[PDB]
């Protein structure tokens, strides 16, 4: 056993392990947010004949 | 909390950090979380 315990910041972006850990590597699944309006996928047409 | 590069800013010495209102207390689902900015050197604010 060995219990993992992190705080991160959501706005700065500052992960940080507090709690313990003995450990080498870690994978994660973030992501960035959609609020501030700065990517998205655009769905413009195509057409042939 | 006594880190090995402290000061204590009671007595001129490498002693405990009196955590003022930056304490550590238990939050939510028994946990403690926080940062503090101790002094390093006496009298050179460089806040470690």
């Amino acid at each position: 056993d060995t219990i993992l315990g992190k705080v991160d910041v959501s706005s700065g972006e500052l992960t940080l392990t507090s709690a313990s850990g003995k450990l080498t590597d870690v994978k994660v699944k973030g992501y960035v947010a959609s609020e501030q309006h700065t990517s998205a996928t655009n769905v413009e047409l195509g057409l042939t004949r | 909390a006594k880190w090995s590069d402290s000061f204590d800013e009671r007595t001129s010495a490498a002693g405990f950090v009196e955590l003022g209102s930056n304490v550590v207390k238990l939050q939510d689902n028994d946990t403690l979380v926080g940062q503090i900015k101790y002094p390093t050197n006496g009298d050179g604010e460089v806040e470690t």
